[PDB]
């Protein structure tokens, strides 16, 4: 039955607080069994969500969720596949049980942006160990997401598990998501998203962690390939319409190869500006105060219409030259959309103070990559890891992922922290979060 | 503090590493947690200012202490476990953080143990001067400090009434447990609470509350008989919520007690919320480790059967090696068509001669569905063969890999296979070893399909009828026979059929991304003879043996070169259509490829970053078709040189009695254009396009399957 | 694992042994020889003079000319034979006068010496590889020039 305000979601969580309890006595043996045939679901029915996950969220395209939903059903069942969740962990004879038990309901908010995508990852990984969620998704993607959440509970409800294992709430609304944070029956939040909601998400006297996005900054300098990483980087942000959590942002190249990679953006798919319309792209991003949510995975066309500009179909994204790095201009900000920010160097020791200004004002440093040549130069890259201060260190290598590329590779998002800035390190969300491993001593 | 800073200065620390305040306040204190340069708080103490370092926008633990109750049932040594609580809790004088709070005893033992506990250390009360104690704890809503870390003799002054001074702890007995109640919450003094339970089973639901009232589960003891009574322990575990459950056990440590645990601080956790469990904080928590990738460069291989033979009348006298060898038990997997022929007595007779145990497996039709796999598997764990051979060509070769593994591996199910092993460019997860029990032996019925050197394997799955592709190097056979005197009576109608696939199988091999030096002379080896006298396979059949022997051992030769390097998008759609209009494969990647070379050459989306500048370029690769076959003027022009490549492909189907549009191929417009859509994306998500340079997309690939619907030629 | 480009001697089963007393051959050829896996990597030669990268190339290009027109000769190793002369015909001079300046023809000339070894572990060498098996064991000359006068 559809929810639709508070009253029946005082009803529709005990009844996920009654399947989490007699779930909870399962052993490995059958859980096992439940989390084969949830990844096999979420693999077999990519292709049809996908297609329906863009008719009403008008943003982004088709092809590139295909591949987005099924690595990450894949992946899940890849690593986290046989490692003990359940019952006794260990056995040290000291006589020393270390037996793990679950959290129990899980909240979970899941963007617009991937509104399927890590769905059903969250959902992957909780019946795995033992505990349940509830989906509060955007009213723009909501029919989305609660799709690709019952696909895996029918997957499951055929495997052994009881019946209202999973929920999530129609037509959703601020006051209604709130209630349910506050709600003294869910003991854990996975938030993900843009600062509008995790920063609520941390002041709500739980734990909670979060799969946020800070602006990742590439460095180029003159010993870098310039006819190579011109391409990692275009192909790495069109992926998508640049709407990849933990994406390239802006980048940095020195003084040296400036005007050698301006020509080249416009030559290949960019199209810069300086004119009065680098203006209005700055105020086409900003309805008020913030990012709006009008220009989130549009191609770079239209949004130039909207700007007022025309600009050729074929052009792939759009580049401003900014050199100021505040809040009053807002090209350095997160944009989830495909547009990149370019910067300038006098020589690559001001790059990296360039870049550190950068992921400090994603709050969270997630990811950066650098683009130098790493077999004459390999004191460089040493420099550049102990400087920065993010999850994943990358040298010439795209952010997210490609369309021969590495494979061994956590995707971008499973990947959260604890606490909104003062220099925080991201880490990969997995079984162990989710799980609490009691010591008995003989 | 100070004396820890100056032992590390004299060791080559810096001179201002560890700071304190002097005179601290209130106030002061709030400015250094908000203070922007600490991204750390370590809080520990009572529920006093953990709380508020909580609600402080900063990452932060607290090393807390809730109310850790101890259950004694009948079974427990009453002798033993009353001293060990008793000289647990008046370790300095009950102060240390996780110690013993309050102890819940069944009914039939609760007398037993109040006058032992007056006998030895204890004074219980229970008149007026009972609800003294409980007032002098709390004050105001909260804990007093007059009375944490003092003697138990003293306190009771503060009341009124003489307690001697022998006397080590004071107990009351409280039955309701509460807020209002304030014998239950952490006092920190040489005080005990004790409870009244019916039984066992109570008394366990009379310290969940207990738990939970302290906030934080931190540790859990209770005392029993551990060797006559081993389920009442295991219930006990699963029931409480703490970090450490003890038996038999002091809580904190004695004055040869276990030395082997860590100190009751060390213990924090990152939540006040309820249903918290604690853990043990170290040298992870305070640090941060960061991972950095380096581009490793990939590299190619070239991996093949141990063993190919080939030759007019080879299949006997490869089949003897077999029998010289170690052969007793072997199984046939076999078709329906071929088996009411000649065509299974020319395997089993010389099996039979020598002496084998060889059964009949005649069930497989054109495509396996997982169904009569399974079956085939049972019957093959049911025989215990030490070799399999493969008979027929593609249906019964491609299900004889998967009845392999399964017959090698029960235990493992299929489902496990279906998102490990279904593309052959990782190598990070290995096929478990092969080749234990038995071997696989590869062997042909038709003319161009190369399926007995390749390490691919597609099942459908009857219950709804989607597939589910294999492949990993672990599955090619260790020996392909490739025999042709099995081939001078196949229809004319059907010799070409997979003629022509091998064609697109060579061609789409040698434009692949995973193209290699290796695989690129064998791709072009067999495009070369296929113009020679393959037409003459066609029209002799018979009256020209030579040919067909040819034609046959190039099929092989196309299959040497793709199993290393995978096809592109041809052989995408071809899978499509073959499986939903039931028109054969052979016939559905030779009429479109005359259109799929042109969407090839051409600006066009595309993937980057490889096949733009590592590979250099598709339209080029085909032009070297052109010239390698001999069929381009001396002076002419790359753009007009394929023209010529596209115009011999059209006039060889002038006599390889081909369709010239898939229309005319045996299917109806009607059941097209509704069902187009449904069939556009599903090729780009059929282990294809990490071959055919060209990124696809649905915009482009149904624009295709339009155009070979009326038979006009593609133009932009 | 090959440190040498021109001879292919991991992919053959070929060996030969000479007496300890007296001083006749002993070769040996049977399929079982083949090692299970070969590894052919082109760091390991980087660095040699261009007095070994002239008789290894000549060596790979005998070992390819003659196989293709050897009596054993299917229409298997045809195909492998006639791209490796294919390959050193531009790469082996540019791996030459320049040596290691150009890595990628180093990487196209050990790779396609491999390549010759699949063709002559199948077909097999004619005179050309014996008299000059001899004339490179009296006269106390490298394998690789005996073949290329």
């Amino acid at each position: 039955m559809a929810v639709t305000n508070v009253a029946e979601l005082n009803a529709l969580v005990e009844r996920v607080k009654k399947a989490q309890r007699e779930y909870a006595s399962f052993t490995q043996e059958q859980v096992d069994k439940i989390f084969r045939a949830a990844a096999l679901a979420a693999a077999d029915a990519r292709i049809p969500l996908a297609k329906m996950a863009v008719a009403e969220s008008g943003m982004g395209i088709v092809e590139d969720k295909v591949i987005k939903n099924h690595f990450a059903s894949e992946y899940i069942y890849n690593a986290y596949k046989d490692e003990k969740t359940c019952g006794v962990l260990s056995e040290d004879d000291t006589g020393t049980i270390t037996i793990a038990e679950p959290i129990g309901i899980i909240c979970g908010i899941v963007p617009t942006t991937n509104p399927t995508s890590t769905a059903i990852f969250k959902s992957l990984i909780s019946l795995k160990t033992r505990n349940a969620i509830i989906f509060s998704p955007h009213p723009r993607a909501k029919d989305a997401t609660n799709k690709a959440a019952d696909i895996v509970l029918q997957a499951a409800i055929a495997a052994g598990a009881p019946k209202d294992l999973i929920g999530w709430i129609d037509q959703p609304s601020v006051e209604l998501s709130n209630a349910l944070m506050h709600h003294p029956d869910i003991n854990l939040i996975l938030a993900t998203g843009g600062p509008g909601m995790v920063k609520a998400a941390y002041s709500s006297g739980k734990p909670a962690i979060g799969v946020g996005a800070g602006n990742t900054p590439v460095v180029i300098d003159e010993t870098a390939d310039i006819k190579r990483a011109v391409a990692s980087v275009l192909m790495s942000k069109t992926f998508d319409n640049g709407v990849i959590c933990a994406s390239e942002q802006s980048v940095v190249v020195v003084d040296s190869v400036y005007d050698a990679v301006r020509e080249r953006f416009a030559t290949h798919g960019g199209y810069l500006l300086q004119g009065k319309e680098l203006k209005a792209v700055q105020d086409v991003i900003l309805k008020n105060g913030a990012l709006n949510a009008a220009i989130v995975g549009q191609p770079a066309y239209k949004i130039a219409e909207l700007a007022g500009f025309s600009v050729p179909e074929n052009t792939k994204i759009l580049i401003g030259e900014v050199t100021v790095v505040d809040e009053s201009e807002p090209f350095a900000h997160e944009k989830l959309s495909p547009t990149l920010a370019m910067y300038r160097a006098k020589d690559f020791e001001d790059a990296v103070e360039k870049a550190e200004k950068l992921v400090a004002m994603g709050g969270i440093g997630h990811t950066s990559c650098l683009y130098t040549d790493q077999d004459n130069q390999p004191a460089r890259v040493s420099y550049f890891g102990q400087k920065m201060k993010t999850a994943r260190i990358l040298i010439n290598t795209p952010a997210s992922q490609g369309g021969l590329y590495n494979f061994k590779l956590a995707p971008s998002l499973t990947l959260g922290c604890g606490s909104w800035g003062g220099n925080s390190i991201s880490e990969n969300v997995g079984p162990k979060h989710l799980i609490n491993k009691k010591t008995v001593a003989k | 503090a100070d004396i820890v800073l100056q032992a590390a200065i004299a060791a080559g620390a810096p001179k201002d590493l560890i700071g304190w305040i002097d005179q601290p306040s209130v106030e002061l204190s709030n400015a250094l947690m908000h203070h922007p340069d600490i991204n750390l708080i370590l809080a520990t103490g009572g529920p006093g200012m953990v709380k508020a370092a909580y609600s402080s926008g900063k990452p932060a633990i607290g090393v807390g202490a809730g109310n850790t109750p101890v259950v004694i049932d009948e079974t427990a040594d009453i002798k033993r476990a009353v001293a060990s609580v008793l000289m647990s809790k008046t370790f300095d004088n009950g102060v240390i953080c996780a110690s013993e709070q309050s102890v819940v005893v069944v009914d039939s033992v609760y007398d037993a143990v109040r006058e032992r506990f007056a006998t030895h250390g204890g004074y219980l009360l229970q008149g007026k001067e009972l609800k003294a104690v409980q007032d002098v704890i709390l004050k105001n809503g909260a804990l007093n400090a007059a009375i944490v870390g003092q003697p138990a003799y003293k306190i009771a002054e503060l009341a009124g009434f003489s307690v001697p001074e022998n006397t080590k702890i004071l107990i009351g007995e409280v039955t309701v447990v509460d807020e209002s109640e304030p014998f239950a919450h952490e006092k920190l003094s040489p005080t005990l609470a004790m409870y009244r339970a019916k039984d066992f089973e109570d008394a366990v639901e009379k310290a969940e509350k207990l738990v939970a009232m302290g906030g934080i589960g931190h540790t859990s003891c209770l005392y029993t008989d551990q060797d006559n009574q081993p389920a009442r322990v295991s219930y006990f575990g699963q029931k409480m919520k703490t970090a450490r459950i003890l038996i038999n056990t002091p809580a904190s440590q004695g004055g040869l007690y276990n030395f082997k645990l860590a100190p009751s601080l060390t213990l924090g956790c990152g939540s006040w919320g309820g249903n918290s469990i604690s853990e043990n904080v170290g040298p992870k928590h305070l640090i941060n480790k960061k991972t950095v990738a380096k581009r490793a460069e990939n590299m190619l291989w070239h991996k093949l059967p141990k063993s190919i033979y080939f030759r007019r009348g080879s299949l006997p006298i490869a089949l003897d090696e077999v029998i010289t060898d170690g052969h007793k038990r072997a199984l046939i997997v076999t078709d329906r068509f071929l088996f009411n022929n000649g065509y299974a007595d020319q395997i089993t007779s010389v099996l039979k001669a020598a002496g084998v145990e060889t059964e009949v497996f005649f069930e497989v039709e054109a495509d396996p569905t997982l169904s009569i796999v399974r079956k085939g598997a049972e019957l093959a764990n049911s025989f215990k063969p030490d070799v399999i051979i493969a008979l027929g060509g593609g249906s019964p070769m491609d299900a004889a890999k998967i009845m392999w593994v399964m017959y090698e591996h029960p235990e493992t199910h299929f489902e496990e296979l279906a998102l490990r092993f279904m593309d052959i460019r990782k190598r990070i997860y290995k096929f478990p070893k092969m080749g234990v029990k038995a071997k696989m032996i590869a062997v042909t019925t038709t003319s161009g399909t190369g399926s007995e050197v390749t390490p691919f394997a597609v099942v459908t799955d009857d219950a709804t009828g989607q597939k589910y592709p294999l492949a990993d190097y672990a599955l090619t056979p260790d020996m392909a026979i490739v025999d042709a005197n099995l081939v001078m009576d196949m229809p004319k109608s059907l010799c070409a059929f997979g003629g022509l696939d091998a064609v697109t199988h060579a061609m789409e091999a040698y434009v692949s991304v995973l193209a290699s030096e290796f695989s690129d002379g064998q791709a072009l080896q067999a495009l070369k003879l296929l113009k020679e006298y393959l037409p003459a396979s066609y029209h002799e059949g018979s009256k020209n043996p030579v040919a067909r022997e040819r034609v046959h051992s190039a099929a092989t030769i196309a299959g040497i070169a793709f199993a290393n390097a995978f096809l592109g998008v041809c052989h995408s759609m071809a899978h499509k259509l073959g499986s939903q209009f039931h028109i054969p494969h052979g016939l559905a990647n030779a009429l479109l490829i005359c259109n799929v070379i042109r969407y090839n050459a051409n600006d066009n989306t595309k993937q980057t970053a490889f096949s733009q500048y590592d590979r250099p370029q598709a339209r080029r690769r085909y032009a070297e078709i052109a010239d390698h076959l001999g069929l381009s003027a001396p002076g002419d022009r790359t753009a007009a040189k394929i023209e010529k490549l596209l115009a011999w492909l059209e006039t060889l189907k002038a006599e390889l009695g081909i369709p010239k549009s898939i229309r005319e191929a045996g299917v109806q417009e009607a059941d097209f254009l509704a069902n187009v859509d449904k069939l556009s994306e599903d090729a780009f998500d059929d282990q294809c396009t990490g071959a055919n340079p060209r990124y696809p997309l649905i915009s482009e690939l149904k624009q295709i399957l339009l155009d070979t619907y009326y038979g006009r030629d593609y133009v932009e």
